[PDB]
């Protein structure tokens, strides 16, 4: 620590002491259904992107590893998680959302973006998390006569809100004489075609896209992956994983007066102290294991080296997991 | 009557609670926890949020230790003073106006 | 957590020499209670007669 | 049959009363001052005393409800920009023994929820919520003695339910003698207060006078 | 320093209460208690 | 047309306070430390002048 | 900017402390004028006779 | 955001901006009417309680 | 003769100054002025900068 070879008379703050974890316990909900991906990815017919359509997903195991052999795509494009550490959290609800767009408008379906589509037919929020699964279609949503079964809305009075849908089919007022229902000078219908032919180019080509939104925990979980449970282990210094939620600590029965709403406990500097158990409903308080500062009492190296240690702030009897003589100061 | 000490106490217990409340900021970062952000990310974005969280608790500290060092500046400046009162008040008599 | 002890690192010396500022401030204060309170060489004592 | 039966409504104009208190999240907190930034009723605001013994009621950033019957008239509220079929609209009806929740997005459905708890000289008071294509309901069920006016003291409100809606609320309306207390929320910042047992007693409105702002 | 509402001005002169700016301050009396301000 | 430094420091967000003690009651001060001294010599700074 | 305010929400009071030095610099600053000057009690003044 | 007064800055024809110490314009032409503008931010100050 | 008094004012006139030319810097970004980040970027982009 004083990076020299000689030291001289007197006490130095070397490190600090820690009781290590022992055992490590993993406390998931108890679910064995299954979540129909292959409902949502495999499908003959998309909808339209102006008519969205919104699946939950509530109440089942859910596997990220086989969408993979769902769907050809490139890239499992996530923006507040990654694609390989999907298993291991878990969350409260998912929502999928399919619909087919052309290959320049893949850009759009992102937070935070300005065109036709994110102004006029989806919106994401700005603090969207999940997932956007993009791939080409080209083979199954178009046809040399040309596709017209695919519909998108450009005009409209005012831009949507995140996660609003708009099917309304009125004549668009785009001047001073009103509609009424027919079309003309400066009345426009708001929805309009693609032409999708397998003649165009690859940025014109149809391109189906399913957005995963993930609900963070805030409610009991409802959704989680696959991995098995661990019987629970009170009074001991061990590794934990509540719900996706990893620590170390030492777990205690609780007197907390939570509310049934109430699945966390928080504190000053936003960490956890207590957990309610999912398996069974019980009130968990955490706290960090023993440590504290070591400092070594020594004369000289000419003289001695012999050295004394002094444990801080903690007790004479908790301080493991001559030297014969242990006193106690302040 | 005794405010000075009390001040003394006071400020002393402040700086640590500054210290403790700022570990609850994101400073730019997707979440202030760090095991968070170890969770839901792999190796390099989670580099990238350790790191910001990093440079953000750093500078906290930094903070802290400069107010700390010129609060015991000002504290050594006081007892100098005491410790001339205790040598020329108690230990004899003084011809020095209002000391 | 080990992978951000791994990147606390590669930042320098900054936490020992944060640390010789405190120490250097605990030293001081028993410093400053020393030079103020231990001025007498012998504890003198009060009579029984008062 | 479909009829008219307007029954007439008097608006009279009473005063809040630090009233319209939820808890902002789902976790526990006790013995701590907490500032939070969200859709908030303010601190002694103009609120509608309806009585009815209805053209429509306007909604925005969400809606405060206050309710004193017991005589089982207020059974549901009608949300959406219009009246029957034109855009989205929704339908939250309810009835007396097995109370339903059910919920419906017809005007071509494609949102249907059914659930249990909703309701149950005693405040049922509600917030309704709607941001970010989702519609959050809170309430709160409080004794009285002195039924006129709204009381002084405070009554935090425990919430209900979420749902992923995305519609368009711009204009909401009561189904149906009967008397309730409409409040409109706005976004302000609120210093509450969380004792030794977790619940909320005290609050703060940051906006109300310069001696609130100094206080936060 | 700027100006001040809420507080009535007097032409009397106390000790300084609480700090406001260029040798004016402020307090709290009962002569219906009110605050008020003075040099 | 000629902008002054002041007017930036200002619009920038930095702002000077007043002192607490105008000019006149230092000068109050001073003129009262000097009429003490001169007409009663060092009696006043230990009690009646 | 509000943009600029909500990004400069999630850095933490360093504001509020140092509005805090600013202010105890502003106060000790009074502290210093007032202990120098105001060392007298009564506003003595000189007679007419020079 | 700011209010626009009519300005006497002897802007030389190639010269469509002006600039502060912080490096804020201060001075613009309008592209329609070729028209010389300050730009000075609204009233603000401090609050104490 | 006045020197210390002198130095006092011009001292806190120039950290007031500095602080002014402060501003303009850019710090890595592309610009030092804050509404041309936020009209010509979207809003990662001009969050990052
Ligand atoms: C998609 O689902 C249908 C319905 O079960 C099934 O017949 C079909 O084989 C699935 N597609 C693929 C590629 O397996
Ligand atoms: C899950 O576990 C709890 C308690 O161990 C039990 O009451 C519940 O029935 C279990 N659920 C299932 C589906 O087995
Ligand atoms: C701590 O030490 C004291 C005296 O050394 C002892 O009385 C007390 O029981 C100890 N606390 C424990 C063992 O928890
Ligand atoms: C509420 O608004 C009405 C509108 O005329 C007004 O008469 C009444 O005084 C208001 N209530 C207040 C300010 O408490
Ligand atoms: C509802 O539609 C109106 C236009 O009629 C629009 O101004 C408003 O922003 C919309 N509200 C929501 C929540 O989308
Ligand atoms: C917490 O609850 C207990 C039991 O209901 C009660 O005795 C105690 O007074 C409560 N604490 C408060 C109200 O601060
Ligand atoms: C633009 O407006 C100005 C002022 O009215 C006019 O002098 C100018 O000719 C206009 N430009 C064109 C191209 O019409």
């Amino acid at each position: 620590t004083l990076k020299s070879f000689t030291v001289e008379k007197g006490i130095y703050q070397t490190s600090n002491f820690r009781v290590q974890p022992t055992e490590s316990i993993v406390r998931f909900p108890n679910i064995t259904n299954l979540c129909p991906f292959h409902e949502v990815f495999n499908a003959t017919t998309f909808a339209s992107v102006y008519a969205w359509n919104r699946k939950r997903i509530s109440n089942c195991v859910a596997d990220y590893s086989v969408i993979y052999n769902f769907a050809p795509f490139f890239a499992f494009k996530c923006y507040g998680v990654s694609p390989t550490k999907l298993n291991d959290l878990c969350f409260t609800n998912v929502y999928a959302d399919s619909f087919v767009i052309r290959g320049n408008e893949v850009s759009q379906i992102a937070p935070g973006q300005t065109g036709n589509i994110a102004d006029y037919n989806y919106k994401l929020p700005d603090d969207f998390t999940g997932c956007v699964i993009a791939w080409n279609s080209n083979k199954l949503d178009s046809k040399p006569s040309g596709n017209y079964n695919y519909l998108y809305r450009l005009f409209r009075k005012s831009k949507l809100k995140p996660f609003e849908r708009d099917i309304s089919t009125e004549i668009y007022q785009a001047g001073n004489r009103p509609c009424n229902g027919v079309a003309g000078p400066n009345c426009y219908s708001p929805l309009q075609s693609y032409g999708f032919r397998p003649t165009y180019g690859v940025g014109h080509q149809p391109y189906r896209v399913v957005v995963l939104s993930f609900e963070l925990l805030h409610a009991p979980a409802t959704v989680c992956g696959p991995k098995k449970s661990t019987n629970l282990v009170k009074n001991k210094c061990v590794n934990f994983n509540f719900n996706g939620l990893t620590g170390t600590g030492v777990l205690t029965e609780s007197n907390k007066k939570f509310l049934p709403f109430q699945q966390f406990g928080r504190d000053i500097a936003d960490t956890t102290d207590a957990v309610r158990d999912p398996q069974t409903l019980e009130i968990l308080d955490i706290t960090p294991c023993s440590f504290g500062g070591v400092s070594v009492i020594t004369p000289g190296t000419n003289t001695s080296n012999q050295v004394a240690v002094l444990y801080q702030g903690v007790n004479c009897t908790e301080v493991p997991v001559t030297g014969s003589n242990v006193f106690q100061t302040r | 009557a005794l405010g000075k000490l009390q001040d003394v106490v006071n400020h002393n217990a402040q700086a640590l609670n500054t210290l403790v409340k700022q570990l609850s900021s994101k400073f730019g970062a997707i979440s202030s926890v760090l095991n968070d952000i170890l969770s839901r990310l792999d190796k390099v974005e989670a580099e990238v949020q350790i790191d910001r969280l990093i440079t953000g608790r750093l500078q906290s500290l930094q903070t802290y230790v400069t107010q700390q060092l010129i609060r015991a500046a000002e504290i050594r400046a006081s007892a100098n003073l005491a410790a001339t009162k205790m040598s020329e008040c108690v230990l004899g008599q003084s011809k020095r106006v209002d000391f | 957590s080990t992978e951000c002890s791994n990147l606390l690192l590669q930042y320098g010396s900054f936490c020992t020499q944060l640390k010789r500022a405190l120490t250097g401030i605990a030293v001081e204060q028993d410093k400053n209670t020393q030079e103020v309170f231990a001025q007498v060489k012998q504890i003198y004592k009060t009579p029984p007669i008062k | 049959s479909q009829c008219v039966n307007l029954i007439t409504r008097t608006q009279s104009y009473t005063n809040s009363f630090t009233r319209g208190v939820y808890y902002p999240d789902k976790v526990f907190r006790s013995s701590v001052l907490h500032s939070t930034q969200d859709l908030f009723l303010p601190f002694f605001s103009n609120v509608t005393w309806f009585h009815a013994i209805n053209p429509a009621l306007p909604f925005n950033d969400g809606v405060y409800f206050a309710s004193t019957e017991k005589s089982n008239i207020i059974r549901g509220w009608i949300f959406g920009t219009t009246l029957d079929s034109k855009t989205q609209s929704l339908l939250i009806v309810n009835n007396a023994t097995n109370v339903v929740i059910k919920v419906c997005e017809f005007q071509n459905c494609t949102f249907e929820y059914v659930s249990q708890p909703f309701l149950m000289k005693n405040l049922r008071e509600f917030v309704f919520k709607n941001i970010d294509g989702y519609f959050k309901i809170y309430s709160k069920h409080t004794p009285i003695n002195l039924e006129r006016d709204l009381p002084q003291g405070f009554s935090a409100l425990e919430p209900l339910v979420d749902l992923p809606i995305g519609i368009n609320i711009t204009r909401f309306q009561t189904l149906l003698a009967a008397a309730y207390y409409v409040g409109y929320l706005q976004p302000r910042t609120f210093l509450l207060k969380y004792n030794e047992n977790g619940t909320i007693t005290d609050a703060v409105d940051c906006a109300l006078d310069p001696l609130s702002e100094t206080k936060c | 320093a700027g100006c001040l509402i809420g507080a009535e001005y007097v032409n009397n002169s106390y000790e300084c209460d609480i700090p406001i700016g260029a040798g004016i301050c402020a307090s709290y009396q009962t002569q219906s208690q009110s605050i008020i301000a003075y040099t | 047309a000629a902008r002054d430094l002041i007017c930036a420091q200002k619009f920038n967000g930095l702002t000077v306070l007043p002192p607490l003690l105008t000019d006149e009651m230092i000068a109050q001060y001073t003129s009262a430390l000097l009429a003490g001294t001169i007409t009663s010599g060092w009696t006043f700074g230990a009690g009646a002048a």
